[PDB]
RNA sequence: UUUUCUACAUAAGAAUAUCCACCACACGAAAGUUUUUAUGAAACUAAAAACCAAAGGAGGAUUUAGCAGUAAAUCAAGAA
């Protein structure tokens, strides 16, 4: 199980993501050329919006890991704030101090 | 405008280069 | 307050470090200064040891000065004195031997005796008595005059000139005419001076 | 004890050991020999006087002693004055340009070049100079300067040409200069090409004896530099599209004889320039120094000791310092600091004092 | 700007093994996308999650 | 190759020459000498002078010294001194 | 007006709601309209141009902050 629902949706949609990224780009490489003609980027854009729609990267979000807080993630530890700061405070987070200056 | 001959090849075989 | 109240306040002027022999309680007094093992606070960059800074004239550059712009304001400053000065030359030229004996031309003897003349004597401080608040006749410390005087001349010359009109111009003009008594500023003195007699009843509500 | 104002005054017979002295000029003299621009910091400095006194400095010394051995038959030589911000260069140009009104030669002075390259308020086309722009107010004033600069030779011109102002308007040979000038007084349209017409028809006339010409250029760089001005495209113009630029240049070529080109490079009115460049060649780029031909590069440096020494008593004497304190030699060996003892800074420091 | 200069530069390129011939700013898009690791394809990314 | 693309300044075919024998030129045509050549004139010790004072110019950038070799060169070939 | 523009570090040149007969026009456009660009499958999102140049002429009762490298003004970077 993964924490939440939403979590589960993601693991898919990173999946699906991976899956289909040689394609994306392949394609993406035509649609974003100025050298060839627009009646082959045309039918390369149907091409494209063709695909799978959780196959976009840009409906990815990154989540916490355990605790699956949508924001308020520090993308280093792939944390939660709240989680994170959970931790360090216990000081299980290696060479995380307190800040005093 | 100008397009200018550049072998990749004969280099290339030359310096172990292909 | 980066300095504990140990440290002591420099002392800039060199005339007092030079010819110390003659003075026993003050050869004391410096002694007890330095040998006391006495921290002290690290002179400031606008204090020079210069024989050409006049304290008034710098605070007068600071109390011009907005934001953080100190060579504008010393600018402005610099620019005044040397406008007056010009001011003063060119009314020289123009006159006769009686008045070449008369007319001053030192701008720094006008900047001074013009705030002189600006500063009030009197004051007034509002005094709650009874849920009413009455305008009260109040002397005044030496330093607040002074304040009072400068922040009035700054306050008329960025106010009420043409917007045409540069500042060392207008701040020239209200110097000279204040030097003789004429001034809006010296208005604004006589104003206050006024309000203080018209209320000097109520100078008995003042406790202090 | 020193010395300031006590030179007798021989703007030619200036001698190298009265080095430092402050000789003096009329106002008349003024109104005759700068009809043009004289720094407005100096003049200043004379307004609040009423006299106008000036110091002899070794680099003016030296160019007049090469302008007393000039030979007229020679091509025109091209001098320059180069040094750092506020070291008395347009003053050192002031000292020539009056000492050769003296000589009574006629003085072509362009206060600042770079005034004719950036902030015009109109900007004119013109396709008679194919696809060059002009400056009529910038004209107009330059020859109204002109004309009260030399009277006596602008009768004596016989100009040679036939020239049209309109397909109304026109000016046939035999008229005496003194006509172009004011018909491109008169009227400010035409009034650029009146000043490259002048220009031009100068030096044709250059070659004969009646005419012994000056030209004082300040800030030259103005004249291969890049240039602010814009058309309505927003496209920046070349120096090379301005009328006025263009025929300047043709000015400072060495073609003719009889005359000499003092020149000057500048910084405090520059474009696109650092502010810490004072060398010729940087200024000039090289556009200019290439163009420039070989010339000579005179150097224009701070006061000595002497020289301050003299400027400071020249102040006393005018009791122009007003502090208490600078009667003293404390004083003096703080206006030396503060100022570095250079000319324009020690001004700015005893303006306020 | 000369065509030395010119012949030099596409002489550059053609050795570095950088782009040839002359592109538009927007076409270049297309070098880049081929020169890096597409999003989804990071471990960063698919990897995300425990 | 363009001149404008060059590393070094090269005193041959530069401007500085065509000025410096227009200058020398018209200085032989005021002397009311009828001689010309390119050969005598740019053979000339000034000349050499002036190919090493430029050239010191153009290469090592402005200097103190680099001036005085074109005030020296420049003097000794306009004939003033 | 201790301003606005350009050059440029802090000595410059110009502009300057008013000139005058007549427009035109100062400071203020961050807003809108058009065209581009970046990112993205998707532009409604951000950015740059050109046009446009409005209210605002220093603010009632009442109110906030600051004790020194502080307030004030200016510059930069980062997190996502
Ligand atoms: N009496 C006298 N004063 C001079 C002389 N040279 C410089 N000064 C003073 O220093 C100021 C310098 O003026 P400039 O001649 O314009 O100096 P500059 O080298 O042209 O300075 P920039 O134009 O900024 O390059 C003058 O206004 C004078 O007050 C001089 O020869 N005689
Ligand atoms: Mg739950
Ligand atoms: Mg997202
Ligand atoms: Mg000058
Ligand atoms: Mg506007
Ligand atoms: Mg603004
Ligand atoms: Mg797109």
């Amino acid at each position: 199980y993964y924490v939440d629902w939403k979590m589960l949706r993601d693991v898919k949609r990173r999946k699906m993501a991976y899956e289909y990224a040689d394609e994306r780009l392949r394609i993406n490489s035509l649609r974003k050329n100025t050298i060839l003609p627009k009646d082959l980027q045309e039918v390369a854009d149907e091409e494209i919006a063709s695909l799978p729609r959780d196959s976009c990267p840009v409906r990815i979000r990154n989540r916490c890991v355990m605790t699956s807080r949508p924001r308020g993630v520090k993308r280093r530890w792939r944390l939660s704030r709240i989680v994170f700061r959970h931790l360090a405070d216990h000081g299980q987070l290696s060479g995380v101090q307190r800040a005093m200056w | 405008a100008a397009a200018a001959a550049a072998a990749a090849a004969a280099a290339a075989a030359a310096a172990a280069a292909a | 307050s980066r300095y504990g109240p140990e440290y002591k306040d420099p002392q800039i002027d060199k005339e007092y470090y030079r010819k110390p022999l003659a003075e026993q309680t003050e050869e004391e007094k410096y002694e007890r200064d330095f040998k006391k093992t006495q921290l002290i606070k690290a002179a400031p960059a606008t204090k020079t040891s210069s024989v050409f800074e006049d304290p008034v004239i710098s605070k007068f550059t600071n109390m011009m000065m907005k934001g953080g712009n100190k060579v504008l304001a010393r600018s402005l400053m610099t620019q005044t004195l040397e406008a007056v000065k010009r001011k003063q030359f060119a009314k020289y030229h123009a006159a006769s031997a009686e008045e070449q004996a008369t007319i001053e031309r030192n701008p720094y003897t006008i900047f001074h005796q013009a705030l002189k003349n600006c500063e009030p004597v009197i004051g007034l401080v509002p005094i709650l008595k009874g849920g009413h608040f009455y305008q009260v006749p109040v002397p005044l410390a030496d330093r607040r005059r002074r304040f009072l005087a400068m922040k009035w001349m700054i306050a008329e010359c960025r106010e009420k000139k043409h917007r045409r009109v540069l500042m060392p111009e207008k701040l020239s003009q209200e110097l000279l005419e204040a030097f003789h008594n004429q001034g809006p500023v010296i208005k604004r003195k006589h104003d206050m001076h006024k309000m203080a007699e018209a209320n000097r009843a109520l100078a008995h509500y003042r406790w202090w | 004890r020193a010395i300031s104002r006590t030179s007798e005054d021989d703007p030619a017979k200036h001698r190298e050991q009265h080095e430092g002295q402050h000789y003096n000029i009329s106002l008349q003299e003024l109104k005759t020999v700068f009809p043009h621009g004289l720094p407005p910091r100096f003049a200043m400095q004379v307004k609040t006087f009423n006299e106008a006194c000036l110091m002899v400095r070794k680099p003016a010394l030296e160019l007049l002693h090469y302008l007393k051995n000039t030979n007229f038959a020679h091509p025109a030589v091209r001098y320059v004055l180069y040094g750092e911000k506020g070291t008395g260069k347009t003053l050192s140009l002031c000292h020539i340009l009056h000492f050769c009104a003296k000589q009574n030669w006629l003085i072509l002075h362009i206060p600042d070049a770079h005034i004719w390259v950036k902030n015009c308020r109109d900007l004119l086309q013109s396709n008679y100079n194919k696809q060059r722009f002009d400056q009529p107010l910038e004209a107009s004033t330059w020859l109204k300067n002109f004309k009260t600069a030399n009277e006596h030779f602008l009768s004596q011109i016989k100009v040679q040409e036939k020239y049209v102002w309109n397909k109304r308007e026109s000016t046939e040979k035999g008229r005496p200069l003194g006509e172009v000038v004011e018909q491109g007084i008169m009227r400010v349209r035409n009034a650029t090409d009146a000043v490259g017409i002048v220009l031009k028809e100068l030096k044709r006339q250059s070659s004969l004896g009646i005419f012994h010409l000056l030209v004082a250029v300040d800030g030259v760089n103005a004249l291969w530099g890049r240039t602010t001005l814009k058309r309505e495209d927003k496209s920046p113009i070349a120096p090379e599209e301005l009328a006025l630029i263009h025929n300047l240049r043709k000015m400072v070529k060495n073609d003719w004889q009889g005359g000499a080109i003092v020149l000057t490079v500048s910084q405090t009115g520059s474009l696109f320039k650092p502010r810490n460049a004072y060398l010729p060649q940087e200024l000039l780029g090289k556009e200019g120094f290439d163009a420039l031909d070989p010339f000579i590069p005179i150097l224009v440096s701070n006061y000595n000791p002497k020289e301050f020494e003299s400027c400071i008593q020249y102040y006393l004497e005018n009791n122009w310092l007003q502090h208490e304190k600078a009667h003293t030699e404390e004083g003096k060996k703080e206006l030396l600091f503060l100022s570095n003892r250079n000319p324009g800074q020690l001004e700015r420091l005893c303006a306020y004092l | 700007l000369s065509e030395y200069a010119v012949r030099m530069s596409r002489l550059s390129a053609r050795l570095f093994g950088e782009v040839a011939r002359p592109t538009d700013s927007k076409s270049m898009k297309v070098v880049k996308l081929f020169s890096e690791q597409p999003l989804a394809k990071r471990k960063e990314t698919y990897d995300w999650y425990p | 190759k363009t001149e404008a693309d060059m590393e070094e300044y090269i005193w041959e075919n530069s401007t500085s020459e065509k000025n410096i024998l227009e200058t020398l030129l018209q200085i032989k045509a005021a002397e009311k000498n009828l001689e010309l050549s390119k050969e005598e004139l740019l053979g000339t010790k000034e000349v050499e002078d002036y190919r090493k004072s430029v050239v010191s110019l153009k290469n090592e950038g402005d200097n103190e010294n680099t001036l005085s070799q074109y005030k020296e060169s420049v003097k000794r070939l306009l004939n003033l001194a």
